[PDB]
RNA sequence: GGGUGAAGACCGGGAAGGGGCGUGCCCGCCCGUCGAACGGGGAGCCGGCGGAGACUCCGGCAGGCGCGGCCCCCGCGGAGA
RNA sequence: GCGCGGAGAGGGGGGCCCGGGGGCGGACCCCGCGCGUCCCCGGCCGCCCCUGAAAAGCCGGGGGGCGCCGGCCGCGCGCCG
RNA sequence: GUAACCUCGGGAAAAGGAGUGGCUCUGACGGCCGGGUCAGAACUGGAACGGACGCGGGGAUCCCGACUGUUUACUAG
């Protein structure tokens, strides 16, 4: 933080849109520009291609994820619930 | 146009595939007193440059009356 | 000469991607225009999108039959790496299955 | 509960091992490996191939309880490791926590 | 007066959806004999972006069961689906994210997407990015199952209607401000001609019931009855109440 | 803990012109500075097809068999659980595969040997095509 | 095929809807030689000549696509790319 | 500027593509040097609640069924601006 | 050399000062000859040099609309 105190990447907007919008954009854009660990090879090479499309620059595997971030908490909760309900059925057939 | 080797020159003349033969004597620059043999074929025009004028007489005499012959010998 | 400006060679003067020229000097000390043709892409792999080795970037109609083939069982459809996986996968699966 | 971590540290200190899939295949084919350890995110076709070869050579094969990154850390390395083979355990290594 | 904006929209012309360069209609696989008895296996080939749509689409290839070759489908992608994955459809499909199976075989509390209201209609209920349905209860006597819609309403559907495990990918899209007028322009240029919007009180009386006056204002109440004829139904239609109540 | 590359084993070619075909290892060369190699003999073309029509002149041609002999990188093979007992090692050796005429003679010998085994209905798995669904 | 309207006309997937090789058999649900002298598209360069034409004429040198005769062959090399 | 590597780096030895250049022909070629301008191409990186046409036509692979398929030599290429 | 204020991004070319020609020289930066640029000094012209051309006047406040954008072709931007 040698150049700015607080605007960060929202310094491209000058003074043009207000504080609330700029704070929200700071959070969202920081999330959407980041690099994510690949679930298939444990490397931080996943980047966004479109709104909900994420690609690995190493293995070249494409995934469907959230907008602005690879994973969303509702999705993790849903996957855990499915995994739990899958085992209970397979014990009793 | 393409370059031709000596052995398959009079061979082509043997199969009666050449339509005409031209002899031109080059005597200026990198073409130092050498001669170029240009044979007109159905598809291509084939040219050979014998390294010395003497070699020209033998080959041309080796195909005399087998293919019609021209001479240029420009001296200007 | 003091002027090197030329005139259009095509039916119309609109400059689209199929109407590109370059300039060269002729034996009569004149500047001429020559078309720049589009270069097609060589065949690409089916499983991956990479280019297949051994085939030039020309339209297949102007190549001899040997020049548009590769000497391998799936040559020209997939790469050597992709062929190994199919062979390994089929054998290992049919052995267990 | 128990730690198979002591065994890896001793093998890395006094033993002989190789890190990688190509070296692993070259060793197993030659009848020179005593144990093959595999991560849980190894690609499935390599998993099948290595399993089947180990079967054809009567080699013990075990699976590790983490990702290739975890295994690479557990061997004191800063890169991912998918397949580890121990060619010679050490006089301090008791290859008896897995087999 | 003349015809209003709402009346002019219904006649097509410059008010049709821009459909050029669209992949096609997203739908579930058709129901057939093979999956009415067992399962059919497919492979995910690509994950693509559809013009106008907020959620991605997946191309899935299945074997042909009435001849030779393969059959290419087009699904709405659930979150977590990846290229090269293999999925199953049918009465015996296993409980995994990408699979398609009837709702009678899905345990209560599960998340589903692309549910079909009536059997063999190929999906119609939870299709927008981030949405999902919940299986609430089964009733083996009547062979009907209760679900909860994204709007919160509860519906009964036949137990032979199929669905997909998971929630739609692309969730969170509306959390980011558009910020600029130029962004809304691109967003609506991918869909239809409906933007920007001129207020009715800013028009003259000849082209809106709200126009005219020496000050800008609505002359009468903005609540219109349900039976208003087409040129009259502007404002709040059959509103039960108005204002910001604040409670539940 | 036992090496698996030994004469008589049946492998599968993974690389080259004959990729996807089965072959038998006849001589495992000793490790040198170029890696691990071995000498194999494999089916290049299977016995085509014969049906009820039984036109002899075309039938003989359709029932012909081809084969290849050559050394190849051991990394390019997939060893299997099968076996094929033979005795080719007498006329097959390193110096008898370096020259061309000897290679042709060996090729005809192996062709004749394969044809027999096909006729008497032995080694069905070896003389079969491995399905591939690319 | 049809549907509707007093008509003019307007609207339209649910309809026994074609070929091949060559004479017998086989395959096959269902339109357009409409719409771009800027999009796609098999292949052209030089020199010279008239009063007014030229990538079109003449001279030279090439390309592409067909048809007809004569000879005229159903794969080998590499460790691998 | 980046970026890459145990899913195999560096090193040594090879293969493929590259709208290009050189030599010899076409055609009996004054010799060197350099900054910039325009056009085209290349590998990267960045951006999108915006993802940036289609078809004729041509070719390859698998399986099956069939069999000279190339070389030389000759001819030809309609309508309209 | 630059203030109040500020959504901390701005305000800002804020405000406001000084120099600039010609000639003769000096140094710095590459490659196994090329290149321009930047910096410093002496001398010398009517107290003159962005010598034509091209090219912001500035500041202190109040009202209205947040901003870029659109509009009555031919009297209203
Ligand atoms: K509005
Ligand atoms: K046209
Ligand atoms: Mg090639
Ligand atoms: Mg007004
Ligand atoms: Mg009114
Ligand atoms: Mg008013
Ligand atoms: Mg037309
Ligand atoms: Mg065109
Ligand atoms: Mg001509
Ligand atoms: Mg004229
Ligand atoms: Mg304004
Ligand atoms: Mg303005
Ligand atoms: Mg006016
Ligand atoms: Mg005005």
């Amino acid at each position: 933080a040698k150049r700015t105190k607080k605007v960060g990447l929202t310094g491209k907007y000058g003074t043009r849109y207000g504080r609330a919008a700029r704070k929200q954009l700071l959070k969202i854009e920081t999330s959407q520009k980041a690099k994510y660990t690949c679930p298939f090879c444990a490397k931080d090479k996943v980047r966004r291609t479109a709104c909900g499309i994420w690609t690995c620059r190493s293995c070249s595997k494409t995934m469907a994820g959230g907008a602005y971030s690879l994973h969303t908490e509702p999705a993790n909760a849903a996957r855990a619930t499915i995994r739990r309900l899958r085992l209970a059925r397979e014990d009793a057939q | 146009p393409n370059t031709i080797t000596e052995e398959n020159l009079m061979k082509m003349i043997a199969d009666g595939r050449g339509k005409k033969l031209v002899v031109k004597s080059c005597s200026k620059g990198r073409l130092q007193g050498k001669v170029k043999l240009k044979l007109r074929t159905a598809k291509y025009l084939y040219t050979l440059t014998v390294p010395n004028a003497d070699d020209a007489k033998s080959i041309v005499k080796g195909c005399k009356d087998k293919v019609e012959v021209q001479y240029v010998n420009d001296s200007e | 000469m003091a002027d090197c400006r030329v005139t259009c060679r095509f039916h119309s003067t609109y400059r689209t991607r199929s109407k590109i020229v370059r300039y060269k000097r002729t034996p009569g000390n004149r500047l001429t225009s020559l078309r720049v043709k589009k270069l097609p892409n060589a065949p690409h792999c089916a499983e991956t999108g990479k280019q297949i080795h051994g085939i030039p970037r020309v339209i297949p109609q102007h190549l001899t039959r040997q020049q548009r083939k590769v000497s391998r069982p799936y040559g020209g459809k997939l790469c050597g790496s992709a062929l190994r996986a199919h062979i390994l996968e089929s054998f290992l699966n049919e052995e267990n299955q | 509960q128990d730690s198979i971590s002591l065994t890896l540290t001793l093998v890395v200190k006094s033993g002989k091992y190789t890190l990688g899939t190509d070296q692993a295949i070259r060793n197993i084919r030659d009848g020179k490996a005593q144990l093959v350890f595999m991560a849980n995110n190894c690609p499935p076709l390599v998993k099948s191939q290595v399993d089947y070869l180990c079967h054809l050579s009567k080699t013990p094969v075990r699976v590790f309880a983490g990702s290739s990154r975890e295994l690479g850390i557990a061997v004191g390395r800063q890169f991912n490791v998918s397949i580890m083979t121990i060619l010679e355990a050490g006089d301090a290594d008791l290859t008896s926590i897995l087999g | 007066g003349r015809r209003i904006r709402v009346q002019r929209k219904g006649a097509g012309s410059v008010f049709r959806a821009h459909v050029a360069r669209r992949l096609g209609a997203a739908k579930l696989r058709a129901n057939d004999f093979a999956e009415r008895t067992g399962s059919v296996r497919g492979v995910v080939k690509a994950i693509l972006h559809d013009r106008g749509r907020g959620a991605p689409l997946a191309r899935v290839q299945f074997p042909n069961m009435r001849g030779e070759g393969r059959v290419n489908e087009l699904f709405i992608a659930p979150e977590g689906m990846y290229t090269g994955q293999e999925v199953f459809s049918g009465n015996k499909a296993t409980l995994h994210i990408g699979n398609i199976l009837p709702v009678g075989n899905i345990p209560e509390g599960t998340y589903v997407c692309n549910v079909e209201e009536k059997p063999m209609d190929r999906g119609c209920l939870a299709r927008a990015s981030g949405t999902y349905c919940l299986v609430v209860a089964h009733n083996m006597e009547t062979n009907k199952t209760r679900i909860r819609l994204p709007s919160g309403q509860k519906k009964l559907i036949s137990s032979k209607a199929r669905a997909m495990i998971g929630l739609v990918a692309g969730g969170g899209r509306t959390d980011k401000p558009l910020l600029k007028a130029g962004n809304a322009y691109h967003k609506y240029k991918a869909k239809r001609n409906c933007w920007p919007v001129v207020r009715g009180v800013a028009m003259n009386p000849v082209d809106h019931p709200h126009g005219g006056g020496n000050h800008q204002h609505i002359g009468v109440s903005s609540c219109v009855p349900r039976n208003a004829v087409p040129g009259q139904k502007v404002g709040l239609i059959a509103a039960r109440r108005t204002g910001c109540s604040g409670g539940k | 803990s036992q090496p698996i590359i030994k004469p008589g084993l049946v492998c599968i070619v993974l690389q080259g012109r004959h990729a996807g075909k089965k072959a038998v290892i006849v001589e495992a060369l000793p490790h040198n500075e170029r890696g691990s190699y071995a000498i194999v003999a494999g089916i290049a073309a299977l016995p085509r097809r014969i049906t009820n029509s039984m036109s002899d002149e075309e039938a003989v041609c359709r029932g012909r068999v081809r084969s290849f002999v050559k050394c190849m990188n051991v990394n390019h093979l997939m060893p299997t659980s099968c076996r094929l007992e033979n005795n080719y090692k007498d006329f097959i050796s390193t110096q008898t595969v370096a020259d061309v005429t000897k290679r042709r003679e060996i090729i005809e010998t192996v062709n004749k040997d394969f044809q027999r085994r096909i006729l008497e209905h032995r080694d069905t798995w070896f003389f079969t095509k491995l399905p591939i669904d690319a």
